[PDB]
């Protein structure tokens, strides 16, 4: 754990093209000796390398290695490694060294911890009533807003405005729609810390890369929550990233076949990771070939390559059932790097 | 590394090990995209689709 | 920018009141805390006599008197919000009155989370320690031995991390603290013994689990009985070891008891004030036994009457009580043995005007003499009032409801005031809306406690509510503007509202209503439906600028007397604050995101000139000039940012550079260009929560460098109560940051030059340079501060 605003020279994997959220898992599979030996030396040190944010990178996140496996198959030493994002940063200098790896002089960004809005206006006679009995309803929230924000009569703004900037209220509003995408998770699963909660939803939403960078560069966690909730309410249609305007699927089609949410990271037979979003119905997709069960990420289902009808780029795979006693008998698995969250027309702009 | 299969892009340690696997790609469309599983007729066709990822 | 801030009116709200023998052992004193000020009165049989008023370089957070063994009179412990601890002694030598500092230190720990229930400061009854609850899971102990002049302290880990209230218990063998805490199981009461030698916690005498769900207050009972009284919302219980009593009087259920005070030094009588102004008496009915013991038989609560919404209560003598109020005026009240004709034992004696909380204001030239008068919306709920401040002469116009916004329409010789009243729903009391001379209700069809919003038409001479217009059901009035629009020669009242429904978080519908007061009623001259909350409106050269959620929109007044959208500008931040100067438009949200927009008159659209996003809670903002912009942010700070003078890259021109930082010590709610008077340029008044009115004027670079020098020099000859340094007090402060001040000059410290001794006046002008570059005679600087005392 580095100090805030401090500087570190952290190595970079030259074949890691990805926006890494703090707390998000990064799966790696290295063949080359310079990449392999670099992983081993981090294990006997800090396990911390840099995942840069794009080939000109301006920000990024440090990754800590928490898993390591070795396979010596077919005369080639396979090294698979799982990492987890940790600290955000801004790049100061990138310097390529002897082998393919490179060093990065880096300044650590601090996680902006802001107090409550009423931390400055609350009267001390009512300080004793700031702790409320925990939540056992939608009338409990009408009391939480009244009680927590009573001192708004001392400012120029009502209570219902401070709720839109209240961290605890925004997480619950995001929790509501997140549960519509997954019949499990429950009130737990997601962290209670707003900073940790914002970084989980940042890695959970099916958003493109330039939208993931904006969530990284958003300073406060309260702003990161409002922008995240803004994406879920406005960007209801997912279009093909290539041709921009071909609508593949909408927000109401998302569901969770795997218990790990409606969007888990899966690995293909050659090391490529695919943040696959499972939806019920899809549009403007051409099926390539016949179904196949080989290396299927969902046992009992057969995958078929699905491509965009207009631009002929890869969008995902259609999964059909190989058994009758399975529901759904059909669903679509759309990879993230192929979609583009779109605000359907009636100028709507994402708000912080 | 070298000794890479031209159809699926798997790397082997020895050119010997390459050949014993080379006849698992029996078919008209033996070239497979290591990213999505797309099969193609020629190596050049696989390259164009690969570099669109 | 180089700016100059001077206090035009000291804070008026009362956040603390303690009594004791501070001046002399015989004298009974009343010490009152007004944010950054401390008033000391001697309580006479007639009333109250002022003795000495001092100011501090901090926001007084805890103010308590105590007398350790072997001390002549009582000593004063004061802790600031910035964690400056100090023990103070009163000392008078004829007429020279000075508050000496017997000990001082900074108790701030680098770690620790600031507690939810606030800073708590308690003292052992026998004065052997000072207990502080600043951070969760910690308890700072300051040994009260006269070798601790730097106030060295130690911490003790607290396995209970959510403490509600804590107090020191009376009549205990060892120093015992008794507190109420909450955990997943519920709310409980637990006691700890403190060992100033083991520096840890020992097992307390007793504990009671499963106390009231919303138990909020701990009252320590003196040694005649000992123990503690725990007061929540539903119950008043007494505990001591294995002695238990509890009552649930239905008379204290309509509100919550939030303050207390002991009436007799034996703990037999207690005063309780609630959130709505009620005053109760908690009597501990004792039963005299035959073996010399006195047991506690029952608890009894009787309603005494109504006062101002009391933040702090303290009993003086001869049935006189001081009601310290933050929302409304503080008062001296007299209690009677028998109730009056309405069943109230409380009768008012004196009332001290409290300007806080100022939620809106406006400068008006009432008497046309070019003097300038400030008329503010002040108070909350039944304490709401208008205050007409002059050159200071304050007139009070009570409204008995909460006033929100104000604007002056000279043509009607009238004030337009937005207000809200708390209530088939019936009013709780006759208010300004219910007592208007004429009353209208709005019709549109375009779209427990409840808020009813009204536009009140208040006469500029008599200040009587000529008309009260009740807005729609579930309609929340947000903005108010008086202006002429386009070619219309009539001046109108414009109101921007929002449709708030407890089910929808963000507002999706709102209204912009055009009103006119011609005869004795308000006519609705057309309306316009918008798909959001109208947060702010400003007149923009015969046109109406408005905010709709994140949208800034310029409206035009047609010949059909209707509003037509001209151009929009969609922002990625919530357009909450809206201020204009010429064709420049300043936009800001609650999170200190500052956006400068320019209306291009030749293109009929908006252009984004500059931007600056620094996530922090902003409360108010204002345009100083076409380049510099002033605002208020957490915590009680001011800031200025400007368009970059280095006009090299298009990138750099779109970044606003921060040039001013300053810990004002107040929570600014409204900025207002104007002055109270007939060298420096600009005059911006601001009202605050504590009732303080301040000035913001800009200095030349020549003067700024001079007054900054005189600042560091006047800070070497001025004694500060508690030995707090101006540099520390005025430095930009939030829990994450500590940075010195820049671009701001404390006029209060500069004005203290005219009140220091001439031998010390020369001490600061020695080796000074004045660019009139000769040295600065002591007489050149009274001329500069005499002119700086004329802005206010
Ligand atoms: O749900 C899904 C959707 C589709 C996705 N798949 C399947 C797939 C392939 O699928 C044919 C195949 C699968 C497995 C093999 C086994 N080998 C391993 C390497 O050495 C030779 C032997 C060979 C060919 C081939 C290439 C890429 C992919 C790819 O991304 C996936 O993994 N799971
Ligand atoms: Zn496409
Ligand atoms: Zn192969
Ligand atoms: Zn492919």
């Amino acid at each position: 754990l580095h100090d805030d605003d401090s500087c570190q020279v952290i190595p970079v994997l030259p074949q890691v093209m990805m926006i890494l959220i703090p707390g998000q898992t990064l799966p790696l599979q290295l063949f080359h000796p310079q990449e392999v030996s670099m992983v081993r030396n981090l294990i006997q040190k800090d396990r911390t390398f840099a995942v840069l944010a794009y080939r000109e990178a301006q920000f990024g996140t440090t990754a800590e290695i928490y898993a390591y496996r070795e396979e010596q198959d077919f005369g080639i030493e396979i090294v698979k490694v799982k990492a987890i994002g940790r600290q955000r940063f801004k790049v100061l200098e990138l310097r390529t060294q002897s082998d393919g790896i490179q060093q990065a002089k880096v300044q650590i960004l601090p996680e902006c911890v802001l107090p409550s809005t009423m931390s400055a206006v609350q009267l001390e006679s009512l300080n004793k009533c700031q702790i409320f009995p925990s939540k056992p309803s939608y009338k409990w929230w009408q009391k939480y807003q009244k009680r927590k924000f009573h001192c708004a009569n001392l400012t120029s703004w009502p209570r219902w405005l401070y709720s839109l900037y209240d961290a605890e209220t925004l997480m619950d509003r995001i929790k509501k729609q997140l549960r519509e995408w997954d019949e499990n998770l429950k009130d737990d699963s997601l962290p209670s810390n707003p900073i940790d909660f914002s970084y989980r939803v940042a890695a959970c939403l099916p958003i493109d890369d330039v939208l993931r960078i904006q969530l990284l560069k958003i300073g406060s966690a309260i702003q990161r929550l409002r922008c995240e909730l803004d994406i879920m309410n406005k960007c209801t249609s997912l279009c093909c990233k290539q041709c921009q305007e071909t609508e593949i699927t909408t927000k109401n089609e998302i569901f969770s076949l795997s218990l790990c949410g409606p969007m888990a990271a899966y690995v293909n037979p050659h090391g490529y990771v695919h943040e696959t979003l499972t939806v019920y119905k899809a549009c403007n997709l051409n099926l390539i070939g016949r179904p196949s069960t080989e290396h299927s990420w969902f046992p009992g289902y057969a995958w078929t390559v699905a491509q965009c009808k207009i631009c002929a780029s890869h969008i995902g795979w259609k999964f059909t059932a190989t058994k009758k006693d399975m529901s759904p008998q059909k669903f679509w698995g759309l990879t993230r790097s192929a979609l583009l969250p779109t605000i359907p027309d009636t100028k709507v702009i994402l708000c912080l | 590394y070298k000794h890479k299969c031209k159809y699926c892009s798997k790397v082997f340690g020895t050119d010997s090990s390459l050949q014993i696997h080379l006849r698992s790609h029996t078919g008209e469309r033996p070239f497979v995209c290591s990213v999505c599983g797309h099969r193609f007729t020629t190596k050049g066709n696989l390259k164009v689709h690969f570099h669109r990822h | 920018s180089y700016n100059y801030v001077v206090t035009a009116q000291k804070p008026t709200a009362v956040n603390g009141c303690v009594t004791g023998h501070f001046t002399s052992a015989e004298d009974l004193n009343l010490l009152i805390a007004k944010n950054t000020r401390l008033e000391i009165y001697v309580v006479t049989a007639e009333g109250l006599r002022p003795v000495k008023e001092v100011g501090m370089y901090g926001k007084i957070a805890v103010m308590e008197l105590f007398r350790p063994k072997g001390e002549s009179k009582d000593l004063l412990f004061i802790l600031t919000a910035k964690y400056n601890a100090c023990i103070l002694e009163y000392k008078q030598s004829g007429e020279s009155i000075d508050i000496i500092t017997r000990a001082h230190g900074n108790v701030q720990d680098r770690i620790g989370r600031p507690s939810e229930t606030g800073i708590i400061g308690i003292i052992d009854p026998e004065c052997r320690m000072i207990g502080l609850r600043l951070y969760d899971g910690l308890f700072k102990v300051i040994p009260l031995d006269r070798d601790n002049k730097e106030l060295k302290a130690f911490n003790i880990r607290l396995e209970e991390l959510h403490v509600i209230d804590v107090k020191f218990l009376y009549g205990c063998q060892a120093p015992t603290i008794c507190f109420v805490y909450q955990d997943p199981q519920g709310r409980h009461v637990k006691t700890y013994e403190v060992s100033l030698r083991e520096k840890e916690f020992n097992k307390g005498p007793w504990k009671q689990e499963n106390v009231e769900a919303e138990a909020s207050m701990v009252i320590a009972v003196p040694e005649p009985f000992g123990g503690a009284i725990i007061i929540g919302q539903e119950s008043i219980t007494y505990h001591n070891g294995d002695k238990y009593l509890a009552i649930a009087p239905p008379i204290i259920k309509q509100s919550t008891i939030v303050c207390h005070n002991r009436v007799d030094p034996n703990g037999s009588r207690y005063l309780l004030g609630d959130m709505e102004g009620r005053l109760f008496m908690l009597l501990l009915e004792k039963e005299e036994q035959m073996d010399g013991t006195v047991t506690l038989k029952d608890l009894r609560v009787e309603l005494l009457g109504e006062t101002s919404i009391a933040e702090c209560l303290t009993y003086l003598d001869n049935g006189v009580v001081f009601v310290g109020s933050r929302l409304g005026d503080s008062q001296l009240v007299k209690l009677n043995v028998d109730s009056n004709e309405q069943g109230s034992y409380v009768v008012a004696m004196e009332t001290f005007t409290n300007l806080g909380p100022i939620v809106d204001m406006c400068v008006v030239d009432l008497e046309r003499q070019g003097q300038g008068q400030l008329v503010t919306c002040s108070g909350a709920f039944k304490e709401g009032s208008l205050r007409i401040i002059r050159n200071l002469h304050i007139r009070t116009v009570p409204l008995y409801e909460s006033p929100r916004k104000i604007c002056y329409q000279e043509v009607s010789q009238c004030f337009g005031v937005l207000s809200s009243r708390i209530e088939g729903t019936t009013a709780l009391r006759p208010s300004a809306s219910t007592q208007a001379l004429s009353s209208s209700v709005s019709s549109s069809k375009l779209f427990e406690e409840v808020e009813v919003h009204n536009l009140l038409i208040i006469d500029q001479h008599t200040f009587e509510v000529l008309h009260a217009h009740q807005f729609l059901q579930n309609e929340y009035a947000l903005s108010l503007v008086s202006c002429k629009l386009g070619k219309d020669p009539n001046t109108y009242f414009i109101v921007g509202t929002a449709m708030v429904y407890p089910e929808e978080a963000e507002p999706k519908q709102g209204r912009i209503v055009v009103f006119q007061y011609s005869d004795g009623k308000l006519q609705t001259v057309a309306e316009k439906e918008v798909k959001g909350a109208v947060y702010s409106m400003v007149e923009f050269n015969g046109k109406l600028l408005a905010s709709i959620n994140s949208t800034v929109r310029l409206y035009e007044w047609t010949t059909e007397k209707e509003l037509r959208t001209e151009c929009n500008h969609y922002n990625n931040i919530m357009a909450l604050y809206l201020k204009t100067k010429g064709d420049f438009i300043l936009v800001g949200d609650l999170m200190r995101s500052v956006l400068l927009l320019a209306y291009k008159p030749m293109e009929g659209n908006f252009e984004e000139i500059a931007r600056d996003f620094n996530p922090n809670w902003m409360s108010a903002v204002e345009i100083l000039d076409d380049d510099n912009f002033l605002g208020a942010e957490n915590a009680f700070n001011l800031f200025v940012c400007q368009k970059d003078s280095a006009a090299t890259t298009d990138e750099e021109r779109q970044h606003l550079q921060e040039v001013g930082l300053f810990h004002l010590g107040e929570f600014v709610n409204v900025f207002c260009h104007g002055s109270l008077v007939m060298p420096t340029q600009g005059s911006v008044l601001f009202g605050t929560v504590n009732g303080m009115i301040g000035l913001v004027t800009s200095l030349s670079e020549s003067w700024y460098n001079l007054l900054l020098d005189m600042q560091n020099r006047l800070n070497k000859v001025i004694k500060s109560v508690g030995k707090i340094e101006h540099s520390f007090w005025r430095s930009f402060h939030t829990e994450r940051k500590t940075e010195p001040a820049t671009g701001f000059i404390d006029g209060d410290l500069i004005e203290s030059f005219l009140d220091i001794s001439r031998p010390k006046m020369q001490e600061v002008v020695a080796n000074l340079q004045y660019d009139d570059k000769r040295e600065a005679t002591a007489d050149d600087l009274i001329k500069v501060v005499e002119e700086l005392t004329r802005i206010h």
